[PDB]
């Protein structure tokens, strides 16, 4: 894989709590992802994993839609709850699993014990997702975000704020993670989300505006 | 207001108006199924205090009125809500953790605890909002042999984090002997069972300590349901009960764009301002009804009896809980005159207040600025005076206050 | 930092300077008078509507008591501030038919009947100027019951019982006010501040002024036109900077600020919990039992207590600085606008 | 035409007679008289309230010590007009027009 | 000579100094240390002293 390293600019912004507020500049702490990150590519042709840093951000610039999955637990072989997010075109098959997922885990375009089996609309579907997650409390969260990307280059200045999609009850601690393959040649990327705290701003109509790093620049610790 | 019986003649500050609630109304999701609160209470056996279970509550009527004699236990340990009015309220989930431990660690389950069953198997929040009933097993769960179905774990490498399971068995290696899979000498396992007896002592006899989650404030509420629903109003003064918010409102109509996540609104202070109905999906503004306060316009109680009332900036198409409407509000009780005279009594913005004859009635009328001057000006204009007044103007200034000294002990403490 | 200049005055035995020129220059002065006379109800703040808490705030004795007396006595003391720096004067004095004012352009500053207001155009401009809160002088209630666009902020302020007097003189009567003082100045001049006005020629009481700091009167009587001109150009330089450069108005958006913020602040004080569980009182009523609900409820009354002691206490500092300030204005108005003053840079 | 110094003596009158009727204030205890606590509680308990009274009324305390310190900076300014008065009024004639 | 500013810095000195001093009083309290109350107390007595 080839990892190419440029800006994560101003984004992972996600909504903070469900409390609809207009005109409010509302500042709190929660762990997610701080201003101008870091990028680390993952194009290749082609499973070794990555460390999960409390938070991983995501985006996926595939016009054909192929991926299937962000798996989690402590040693990724059938041990704490492998998260699979395997989609089909009917609905979402999220479900955590023991099936010996061993290496390599490529899924073709033609088990123990299961206590997860809800299953949902087809969230996937020029185009630009964002899926941060996060663990803290004991609790696990899915967000999503489909916003249409107009340049396939890298993440562009557009702002992409996250709503809240999917509050899992159960949680278990998470220190390895990958992302699944999908063949029959793809580019994403993974940001590290570190605490550090808000300073939003409510529009008119109660969406989310620009936000400001307090802990990343003596100016935006000035303007919180 | 005065404390007093005399009266001097001047407009003087009076407790506020307000108009009184009309109706009542409640506006409860319709749930109208039932939840087994009582059947994990009397269960043959829980499960181990590493692997506490965590069950997901939703749909069914919240009752917690029924816990009291559902369980032989000894009132709450609550925090952050009460047993008694836990009923009047209407959040989002709740858990049940439930776990066997010892007796002289139920106050060890508490937030921002520490000890050693306190964070290697089972860990609370430093902010819970919850209750921590509790009660004896002295007969359902006691052996001869004694308890060995349930482990605690007496060695981890971390504390443990808040509201986590850690299932799992291994071989600690505090010691440097390598044995790397054997539990002989030197590298013992964390797997140890307490034992206790039906002759065993009275001061740690084992719990049933349950816990609740009770997370509020936040999402859809769905585990709700105790109180009778009625309908809904608008544009009057009238109490709600929208889920756990109370108050006094006239839930007028609004355009305010939600988002389908979003269930509630504040504005500036932590004060609702915008309800989604639990019911229908629509707009619901939250706004209190009128009020002000109230002014009194008297002349002395030696000259008369009689009133003016003013209320404080407000249109008096409602008046409680002839009619001169200005910007600081109607007066009752003062009839408006077209004249002129130097005012004695400031009422509002602009207009004053005195006592003529023309039986006596108290008038109110706008302020003169003294007597209007067409002072004359041209080229050739010109007042000198033939002759003045050697006049006596009396000017009075304050100098020095009393000379006070506060004895602290005597006044605070009195010998 | 450069402190200013490096000069050297150039002393000898009897080296001297005298000036050959004037600049007859308007330099302006802002000074606050009045500040905005609010009342807190300290039941609608403290406990907005429950009985409990006004049955614990009945226990705190004449706290309150002596924050509405406070509170009045400075809203009194705002009107007298306005009175006895405004109504310098008995009768209201009005326009000659001729605006012919010794050759002195005073038509930014005297007012015009195109307006329905009675003000003026600088006047106009001072208000404009000048971003007023809106506060409860008008009656906005018609306003915030209609919930247009977003909720405001001063329906926030006046749905907690901070609630703002209007002032007893308005706007129309205060600028009648400024308009007899004009009236007074230019056609009786220094002589209505000594009984009834003794009317006199502007060029005249412009000479008795000159009188005044040690200049002969012959230096108007030579030069009216260039003193009219100057005083012309000095006042449109007064208006150009209103309408464009605005760095001037810093004293009185200042003081609108300060009493925005502290209302504010007094408002977002009410989301502290004090070490309470929150500051929503009837979660807390509905959350808690008895006893432990009045012990939460005491933790909060002892805070907002503390909170409305602050304002009161910063209020009445606030009302000390501007009572000082409307003497000092009250001086000027009895000394600079009704005579002449000889005091060094005053 | 007395109204000013009689309204600083009933200004000092009321607030110590504000002074002495906040002695009968609870401030959120179960009395308001010392013996009586003393009397009737226990050592713990009465220190608990005894604080719960300290705090109360010295927070009178220091609100009296702070209104008569506003209205002494208030009687200064006053005093400091009235000695100008009489160092340029009585003492000498003060060109000073409406003063 | 020089008795007023001498006022100006004795008060403020004694100010800062009666600041200082107020460190060590209880208000109440255990003690007047913070390490001491939280390597002595517990989290909920800790918190209330
Ligand atoms: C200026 O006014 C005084 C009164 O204020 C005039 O004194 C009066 O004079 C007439 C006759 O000269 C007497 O009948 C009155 O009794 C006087 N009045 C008083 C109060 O003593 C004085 O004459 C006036 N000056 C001029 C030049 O007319
Ligand atoms: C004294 O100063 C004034 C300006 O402060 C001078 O007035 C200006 O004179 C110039 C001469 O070229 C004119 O162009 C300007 O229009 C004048 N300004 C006005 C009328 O506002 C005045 O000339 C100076 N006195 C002397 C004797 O030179
Ligand atoms: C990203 O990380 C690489 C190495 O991990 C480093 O060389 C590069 O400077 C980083 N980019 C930044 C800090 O913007
Ligand atoms: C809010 O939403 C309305 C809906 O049509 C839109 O017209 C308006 O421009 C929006 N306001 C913004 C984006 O500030
Ligand atoms: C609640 O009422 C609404 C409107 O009458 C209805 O659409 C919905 O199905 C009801 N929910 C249940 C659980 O009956
Ligand atoms: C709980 O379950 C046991 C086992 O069936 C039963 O004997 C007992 O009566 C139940 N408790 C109650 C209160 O019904
Ligand atoms: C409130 O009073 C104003 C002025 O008298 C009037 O214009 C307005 O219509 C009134 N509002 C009502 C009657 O709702
Ligand atoms: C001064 O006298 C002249 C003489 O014609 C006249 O035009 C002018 O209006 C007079 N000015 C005033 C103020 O009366
Ligand atoms: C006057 O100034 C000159 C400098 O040129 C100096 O020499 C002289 O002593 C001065 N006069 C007196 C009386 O000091
Ligand atoms: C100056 O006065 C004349 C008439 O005397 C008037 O027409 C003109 O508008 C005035 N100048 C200004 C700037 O108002």
């Amino acid at each position: 894989r080839t990892q190419s390293y440029t800006n994560s600019f101003t984004r992972g912004v996600y909504y903070p709590d469900k409390v609809f507020r207009s005109s409010v500049l509302h500042s709190t702490q929660d762990l997610f992802l701080p201003f101008f990150s870091n990028v680390t590519w993952f194009h290749a042709i082609h499973n070794p994993a990555l460390p999960f840093n409390d938070g991983v951000y995501f985006a996926s610039t595939e016009k054909s839609n192929i991926i299937r999955g962000w798996i989690f637990g402590t040693t990724l072989d059938s041990k704490t709850q492998s998260l699979l997010i395997v989609n089909n075109a009917t609905n979402v098959v999220i479900k955590v699993c023991e099936f010996q997922f061993c290496n390599d885990p490529f899924l073709d375009v033609y088990a123990n014990n299961c206590t997860f089996e809800y299953v949902s609309q087809p969230f996937l579907m020029k185009n630009l997702r964002e899926f941060v997650f996060k663990n803290i409390d004991g609790y696990f969260k899915i967000y999503s975000k489909h916003t249409p990307i107009n340049l396939e280059r890298d993440l562009p200045q557009g702002f992409s704020a996250l709503e809240p999609l999917v509050d899992l009850p159960i949680g278990i601690n998470i220190t390895r993670f990958q992302t699944l393959l999908a063949l029959h040649a793809a580019a994403y990327y993974v940001g590290y989300l570190q605490p550090r705290t808000f300073l939003l701003k409510y529009n008119e109509n109660g969406t989310i505006t620009d936000a400001v790093d307090c802990a990343l620049d003596p100016l935006s610790e000035t303007k919180c | 207001t005065l404390k007093s019986f005399t009266v001097e003649k001047g407009i003087y500050q009076t407790s506020n108006f307000r108009v009184q609630p009309t109706e009542s109304i409640v506006r409860f999701p319709n749930i109208t199924n039932l939840c087994p609160f009582h059947e994990v209470f009397n269960a043959t056996t829980f499960a181990s205090v590493y692997a506490w279970n965590r069950k997901r509550i939703s749909n069914c009527v919240a009752d917690y009125s029924v816990i009291y004699n559902f369980a032989p236990f000894f009132a709450f340990k609550c925090y952050g809500v009460s047993p008694t009015k836990l009923n009047d309220l209407c959040f989002t989930n709740v858990y049940a953790d439930s776990f066997v431990i010892r007796g002289n660690e139920v106050s060890q389950i508490a937030p921002g605890q520490t000890g050693n069953i306190a964070d290697y198997n089972y860990k609370l929040p430093d902010d819970f909002t919850g209750c921590v009933i509790a009660w004896n097993s002295n007969k359902l769960d006691s052996k001869p042999s004694g308890n060995y179905n349930y482990l605690y774990r007496l060695f981890r490498k971390s504390k443990l984090k808040p509201f986590e399971r850690d299932i799992s068995t291994e071989i600690y290696q505090a010691g440097n002997k390598p044995c790397n899979g054997v539990a002989g000498p030197n590298c013992y396992s964390p797997l140890q069972s307490y034992g206790f007896r039906p002759t065993y002592g009275v001061g740690h006899q084992p719990y049933r300590v349950v816990v609740l989650s009770f997370e509020l404030l936040h999402a859809p509420a769905t585990v709700c349901g105790p109180k009778k629903s009625t309908n809904l109003v608008k544009n009057k003064c009238v109490n709600f009960n929208f889920n756990g918010l109370t108050g006094t409102g006239v839930l007028t109509e609004s355009n305010k764009k939600f988002l389908p996540f979003q269930q509630f609104g504040r504005d500036i202070a932590d004060t609702t301002d915008a309800v989604r109905d639990p019911q229908t999906l629509e707009i619901l503004d939250i706004t209190p009804c009128s009020f002000g306060g109230v002014s009194v316009i008297t002349p002395g109680t030696n000259t008369s009896n009689q009133v003016a009332v003013l209320y404080q900036g407000v249109n008096c198409t409602e008046v409680p809980v002839n009619v001169f409407q200005t910007r600081a509000g109607c007066l009752i009780g003062a009839e408006y005159v077209n004249n002129s005279y130097e005012c004695d009594i400031p009422i509002g913005a602009g207009i004053c207040a005195s006592y003529q004859t023309q039986s006596q009635s108290i008038i109110a009328y706008t302020m003169s600025l003294g007597a209007e001057n067409s002072v004359a000006y041209s080229n050739n204009s010109i007042a000198i005076p033939t002759n003045f007044t050697i006049s006596v103007t009396t000017e009075i200034l304050p100098v020095s206050m009393t000379k006070t000294s506060v004895d602290c002990t005597m006044y605070i403490c009195g010998d | 930092m450069s402190l200013g200049a490096e000069n050297s005055v150039a002393y000898s035995n009897n080296s001297i300077a005298i000036p050959t020129n004037f600049t007859i220059s308007v330099t302006t002065e802002i000074l606050p008078v009045s500040m905005t006379k609010t009342s807190v109800d300290c039941t609608m703040y403290i406990c907005g509507d429950s009985t409990e808490c006004s049955n614990l705030l009945l226990q705190y004795g004449s706290f309150c008591t002596q924050l509405k007396r406070a509170l009045t006595g400075i809203a009194v003391e705002q009107d007298k501030n306005t009175q006895e720096v405004f109504a310098q004067v008995k009768q209201i004095y009005k326009t000659p038919p001729i605006k012919y004012f010794g050759g002195f352009n005073f038509s930014q500053i005297l007012p015009d009947p195109s307006k329905p207001s009675k003000r003026s155009f600088i006047e106009d401009l001072l208000f404009n100027k000048v971003t007023l809160a809106d506060a409860g002088f008008i009656k906005q209630y018609g306003d915030c019951l209609g919930d247009i666009a977003a909720r405001d902020l001063i329906c926030a302020q006046k749905f907690n019982g901070l609630t703002v007097l209007p002032p007893l003189l308005t706007d129309e009567m205060i600028a009648q006010y400024t308009s007899a003082l004009l009236a007074g100045t230019i056609t009786s001049g220094w002589t209505f501040g000594a009984g009834a006005a003794l009317q006199i020629p502007f060029a005249m009481q412009m000479a008795y002024r000159f009188n005044g700091i040690g200049v002969t009167q012959n230096v108007l009587y030579e030069n009216q036109k260039l003193i009219a001109n100057q005083f012309n150009s000095a006042i449109g330089k007064i208006q150009d900077s209103l309408s464009s450069t605005a760095s001037a108005l810093g004293k009185l958006q200042d003081v609108v600020n300060h009493n925005a913020q502290a209302l504010n602040t007094l408002v977002k004080q009410l989301s502290s919990k004090f070490g309470a569980i929150s500051s929503v009182l009837n979660d807390i009523l509905s959350r808690l039992d008895k006893v432990e609900a009045e012990v939460q409820i005491d933790r909060l009354i002892t805070g907002r207590l503390q909170s409305l002691q602050t304002y009161v206490t910063q209020q009445l500092i606030r009302a000390a600085e501007i009572r000082a300030s409307a003497n000092l204005a009250a001086t000027k108005m009895s000394e600079c606008v009704l005579g002449q003053s000889k005091r060094v840079d005053f």
